């Protein structure tokens, strides 16, 4: 899913690969970009669906 | 029916002349109203439960 | 952008709509009653040069 | 470099090669620090510091010296083949000295494996490789080969085209009369053969008039199919950007329900995925700003409200403005119809050469040219609006439609009538087809007339 | 509907 | 004039005898039907009538030889001349048609040629439509024409010709008239020698309102209304046609035809609308439903045909022009019957194009498929130890007919006529050919996409990912073309489908591929690695057969490799994707909550 998203959109992965690498911090916000981040196939420390 | 052969009779003794290349609506309205007399009375004949 | 902007030069709007297949006219035909009247030999008597 | 020395049906292979340099890269970058993919391989195609990659450039090299030229479009199949041995103009490439095989795909058993399978691709030019093209060209690739093909059409309809379309319409018979339908199909072919000998015989008909227009219809229906596969590539990107942007398809609605109030529950549940509103509740002005753009320019796709074959016919058009083509006014003050000074009837005197059958081992102008050929001469017409005289006046049109009455059939001229007109009907239908999808595209003021007046006032 | 990114 | 001729004699029969024009005439008529309309589709069968009513007079001998010569003139040759009559007139219309859309301003000079083709085609139609009806056939092909749809199509282009081009006639007949004809029509007015107040004030009257007129009043577009003059120049003709009338219309046969020329041009200006009903209505068809319905089918099965299927559901506004004020009671059965059948037939059009549509999609999806590297073996194989695609698009010959050549032709002839015209309002309602296509196309490419699935739950078998996508790229470029051949929006059409396969259901509460591969790699693929015979293989990216004493039905690497989990991912995207590992951690939740108890225990 990852590498097709990457593919299709660009732009919208280049957003949300930066907003997740350079996070501080709460854990109910971290789940939030951390969803955000597993649904654009970015593999996260902790799994938001887990 | 009444009417019509009222008009047709009118027309007989105002001695009409008729000719589709001179007097077109009159000719035609003449023809029409003649046929569609005729083909009323057979329609009419066609319906066998009217009596 | 200076891509897409390059490509807008050879483009222009596709006039392109979406409707329904069957539009009903908002309102519907009135059903006439059927009313019986004698033949009137004077209807006419006002258009052109009518005869009364 | 591979891709340089090879023609336009091998991108496919080189799209291949390149997602597995794209693996090789995820890989090693699992160990160790290496340049970005995307910047190593617009270094590569020398697409850093310059606009226009040498996959592009490359692309429109094949375009210009092997696609448009010696292909033929096949428009019940969607693509495009070579054509004939004595019309296939070769052009000498410098071979590419074969590198190891990890520089390739890995090893000498994969190297052929896939060196196979792409080469089910070499044998035509269709959707797939169109696919590849957009794909590798970008917005400013396929841009600047649009342009790029804009001046060539321009070139050959100011150019050769129109040197031999003002010579033809000398040679042509300065009036032509339909005879009536008494006069028989035999003797309406006989009298065709006759009024039309000098363009039925002229030499350079097919090496030079017929090839100049097959690149020209080539080139208009690869404009028409490249905007195609964007269209669908466009699509695609969109409906993997839906989630992230708020975008849900309707939902089912049992008893008791309303998609208003469910619809509404739905895009709570997708609320942690709408990109945008989150990074505006914990992202930093910049990251913010980035976002609206990316966001912008993901949402808004040429296939959302814009169109390209319309403006390139349209700039076409533009190409026609030497007097040649419409010819002087008509005598009767309406319209030409017996004269012979309109572009259409040169086309009708070319259709009605194309339409002679040929032996049984010749081969014919379909096999030769394909359809570019008469998606060419129908646009001409069609941007000229001669396709309804086109359609009234046409030689063989008449001729179809006089044998179809008598039914006869005879051999004139060597002419068998009946494969004749069987010809002209295929023949008919395919420009019925042509003509009416460039007018669907090309989607005011009535000249009126003045009633008889009395001499006196 | 005008797509600004494409120059509209 | 048929019914005139045939009836009319009839009942003044005593001139049969007497005036040889009067017979030549009638037998005329006699030999060009066999029946005749006395009222929509209640006819009147003519010789057999005819001779019983003179068989019981006297005199009328010789008249009943000619009945019975006549009657076997028209059952011979009456239906060949007809039938001739109607191919000459497809090529007239056709042509007519053509010409005149290329010069519009010809509507002008050229009126008369219009309402004249219209007229000559419409009594063909209903000529044929009553003797197809009632007489017995001696050929198979008898009373058959295959191509009246072609003829009907072409009267309906000159009547969009004339409701699209109106101004341009009415234009053309005011300067006519307020120039030429109120001139000759004066100079002819001032020479006559005698005529009563009366008759000078109407032809006075003429004068006066046919110079009135300008082409500002057509430029303004107003409303006019010349049925007074009409109606003043029919009483001008009665007052002037009766015997010892001062002004005597015998005596002045250039009056009455220049008067009936002067009328004809206000036609044209007021009465356009009018005269097409009068001299190209066939509402006759609602009474002729069966062979309506019947053409329609014949229209659509021919695809040189099918090309003026259009014309049928535009023949249905015509219906409530048959109707009577005096009748009111069938106005509405009339309406609803021009509504379900316009709406039959532009859904049966939508539905032929969509099934030639799909057959494309087939023959694509064949295509595509021999482009798959599984078909390169053989060549690995021959090269390792010791035909090609794009070959059936190698032409020799357009006389060759491939399938792809008929479905390609059939689908372009018939989308011309689905997309003919934007709409059309029948009885007030508004009809949008176009919606109909989209709808059928959303509707059936969602039906191949779960077909093309190929799931069974039964045998635990599913399509590969990757060769599901395959077939659905080569659907969508199919579809694409559809823009080439109808003014539609496919992107939309693309994005209604696609987007609803990403949910556990569509909008129809249906099952969608992320839905039913979602069920199978956890009932299936995943099921089986728990039994022993799978295995995850991170070397090769994949889950991978054991060589175990199993009954798999299916390769693992084949359904979970990188191509494949790409292709999926295709298919399903962020939502579906998403809802896939939804189920997943399903599974894993019920095992945990197991692993706990072993904990606690
Ligand atoms: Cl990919
Ligand atoms: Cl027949
Ligand atoms: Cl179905």
């Amino acid at each position: 899913l990852r590498d097709v998203l990457s593919y299709h959109i660009p732009f919208l992965v280049s957003s949300i690969e930066d907003f997740k690498d350079h996070i501080p911090t709460d854990m109910k916000v971290a789940m939030n970009v951390y969803e955000l981040s597993s649904a654009a196939g970015l593999p996260c420390e902790i799994d938001p669906a887990l | 029916k009444d009417h019509v052969c009222e008009l047709l009779n009118t027309i007989d003794v105002c001695q009409v002349f008729f000719d589709i290349t001179v007097n077109f609506d009159l000719t035609k309205n003449y023809l029409d109203l003649i046929i569609t007399y005729t083909t009323l009375m057979i329609l009419l004949s066609r319906i066998e439960e009217r009596k | 952008k200076v891509a897409r902007r390059e490509i807008g030069i050879l483009t222009t709007n596709k006039n392109t709509s979406r409707t329904h297949k069957i539009i009903a006219p908002a309102n519907l035909e009135r059903p006439v009653r059927y009313i019986r009247k004698p033949i009137d030999y004077t209807i006419l008597d006002d258009i052109g040069h009518g005869v009364k | 470099g591979r891709f340089e020395s090879e023609d336009l049906t091998s991108i496919v292979e080189l799209d291949g090669l390149l997602e597995i340099n794209r693996m090789t890269h995820k890989l090693l970058s699992r160990y160790l620090t290496l340049d970005g993919f995307d910047a190593m391989f617009r270094e590569a195609n020398h697409n850093v510091s310059a606009p226009y990659g040498r996959i592009t450039l490359h692309v429109f090299w094949e375009l210009n010296y092997d696609f448009l030229p010696n292909y033929c479009y096949n428009g019940s199949t969607n693509r495009f083949v070579r054509t004939v041995l004595p019309f296939s103009q070769e052009f000498q490439r410098d071979k590419q000295p074969n590198a190891q095989p990890q520089y390739l795909h890995g090893s000498k058993a994969l190297n052929l494996a896939y060196s196979s399978i792409y080469g089910s691709y070499r044998n035509f030019v269709g959707p797939p490789h169109f696919q590849v093209i957009c794909r590798l060209l970008g917005y400013q690739g396929i841009a600047v080969v649009m342009e790029e093909l804009l001046k060539v059409v321009k070139s050959l309809l100011q150019g050769t085209i129109l040197q031999y379309v003002k010579t033809l319409m000398e040679v042509m018979p300065k009036i032509c009369r339909l005879p009536r339908h008494e006069y028989g199909s035999p003797g309406i072919l006989e009298f065709f053969h006759h009024q039309l000998k000098d363009i039925v015989e002229y030499a350079e008909l097919k090496t030079v008039c017929f090839q100049n227009l097959r690149e020209v219809g080539n080139a208009i229906l690869f404009c028409l199919l490249i905007e195609q596969s964007l269209s669908l590539e466009e699509v695609c990107d969109l409906l993997h950007a839906a989630p992230f942007q708020n975008i849900l398809p309707r939902v089912h609605v049992k008893e008791g329900e309303r998609l208003d109030a469910k619809m509404k529950r739905l895009e709570s549940k997708y609320a942690p995925l709408h990109l945008v509103p989150l990074i505006e509740r914990l992202g930093t002005p910049q990251q913010i700003a980035i976002a609206r753009e990316g966001d912008l320019l993901t949402k808004e796709r040429l296939c959302c409200g814009l169109s390209m074959f319309e403006v390139i016919l349209t700039r076409i058009r533009s190409f026609l403005d030497d007097p040649i083509w419409r010819g002087p006014l008509p005598s009767n003050g309406v319209m030409h119809v017996d004269e012979c000074v309109e572009f259409h009837r040169l086309w009708s005197a070319m259709q009605f050469v194309y339409c002679i059958p040929v032996g049984t081992h010749e081969f014919t102008v379909e096999q030769c040219f394909g359809d570019g050929l008469h998606w060419a001469g129908c646009m001409i017409i069609v941007l000229l609006g001669q396709q309804r005289r086109f359609a009234v006046l046409d030689f063989c049109y008449h001729l179809l439609k006089v044998q179809k009455h008598d039914g006869k059939d005879e051999i004139i001229k060597n002419v068998p009538l009946k494969k004749m007109v069987e010809r002209i009907r295929k023949f008919q239908i395919l420009n019925d087809e042509i003509i009416t999808i460039l007018d669907k595209y090309l989607k005011e003021h009535v000249r009126c007339f003045q009633p008889p007046i009395h001499q006196s006032l | 509907r005008s797509m600004s990114t494409f120059g509209k | 004039m048929e019914k005139w001729i045939i009836f009319g004699f009839i009942l003044c029969h005593g001139i049969l005898n007497t005036d040889a024009t009067a017979l030549n005439l009638w037998k005329l008529a006699l030999q060009s039907s066999s029946c005749l309309s006395l009222f929509r589709d209640e006819v009147f069968h003519i010789h057999k009538a005819a001779e019983d009513l003179f068989v019981n007079i006297r005199g009328y001998n010789k008249r009943i030889n000619d009945i019975r010569e006549c009657k076997e003139a028209a059952v011979s040759h009456a239906g060949s001349m007809h039938r001739e009559r109607r191919k000459f007139l497809r090529s007239a219309l056709k042509e007519l048609a053509t010409v005149l859309s290329d010069q519009p301003g010809l509507l002008g000079p050229k009126a008369l040629f219009v309402f004249m083709a219209l007229s000559f085609a419409r009594d063909e139609i209903i000529w044929l439509l009553r003797h197809a009806d009632n007489m017995p056939k001696k050929s198979a092909d008898d009373f058959i024409d295959k191509h009246i749809a072609e003829l009907i199509f072409y009267m309906e282009e000159l009547r969009a010709h004339v409701r699209k081009y109106g101004p341009v006639m009415q234009r053309y007949y005011v300067q006519y008239l307020s120039g030429f004809d109120a001139v000759v029509l004066n100079e002819l007015v001032q020479n006559l020698s005698v005529c009563p107040e009366d008759e000078s004030i109407i032809m006075s009257s003429f004068v006066n309102t046919m110079t009135s007129l300008s082409v500002k009043q057509v430029e303004d577009g107003e409303v006019f209304d010349f049925r007074g003059m009409r109606l003043d120049w029919f009483r001008l003709q009665a007052y002037t046609s009766v015997s010892k009338a001062s002004l005597g219309l015998a005596d002045h046969r250039e009056l009455g035809k220049m008067m009936n020329t002067i009328i004809f041009h206000t036609k044209m200006v007021d009465s356009l609308v009018e005269m097409l009903v009068e001299t190209s209505d066939l509402s006759i068809f609602c009474f002729y439903s069966r062979a309506f319905e019947k053409m329609f089918q014949q229209c659509l099965e021919l695809p040189s045909q099918s090309r003026y299927s259009i014309a049928f559901p535009l023949l249905c506004t015509h219906f409530m022009s048959c109707t009577h004020e005096l009748c009111p009671e069938e106005r509405h059965h009339i309406g609803d019957r021009s509504l379900s059948l316009c709406n039959m037939f532009l859904d049966e059009m939508a539905k032929q194009a969509r099934n030639l549509i799909t057959d494309i999609c087939t023959e694509q999806c064949t295509l595509s498929d021999q482009l798959l590297p599984k078909h390169c073996a053989k060549t690995i194989s021959q090269a390792v130890n010791k035909e090609k695609p794009g070959v059936e698009s190698m032409r020799k010959n357009r006389l060759v007919v491939t399938n792809l050549d008929k479905l390609h032709t059939a689908l372009s002839e018939l989308c011309f006529s689905i997309n003919y015209v934007p709409n059309m309002v029948v009885w007030e309602h508004t009809f949008t050919p176009r919606e109909y296509l989209t709808s059928h196309l959303e509707i059936r490419f969602t039906k191949s996409i779960v077909g093309m699935t190929m799931y069974n739950q039964a045998t635990q078998e599913i399509a590969k990912p990757s060769e599901l996508l395959t077939s659905v790229r080569a659907y969508m470029t199919v579809l694409q073309s559809i823009e080439n051949y109808v003014q539609i929006d496919i992107t939309r059409v693309f994005n209604n489908v696609l987007l609803q396969q990403t949910q556990h259901l569509d909008s129809h509460g249906e099952p969608t591929i992320t839905s039913l591969y979602t069920n199978w790699y956890l009932e299936t693929l995943l099921r089986q690695v728990s039994n022993g015979h799978i295995a995850y293989f991170p070397a090769m990216k994949a889950f991978v057969n054991l060589p175990t004493e199993n009954e798999l039905t299916f390769n693992a690497e084949e359904y979970s490799d990188i191509s494949e989990m790409r292709s999926l991912s295709e298919l399903l995207g962020p939502y579906g994707m998403k809802f896939l590992s939804e189920s997943l951690m399903w599974h894993i939740s019920s095992q945990v909550a197991e692993l706990k108890k072993l904990v606690v225990e």
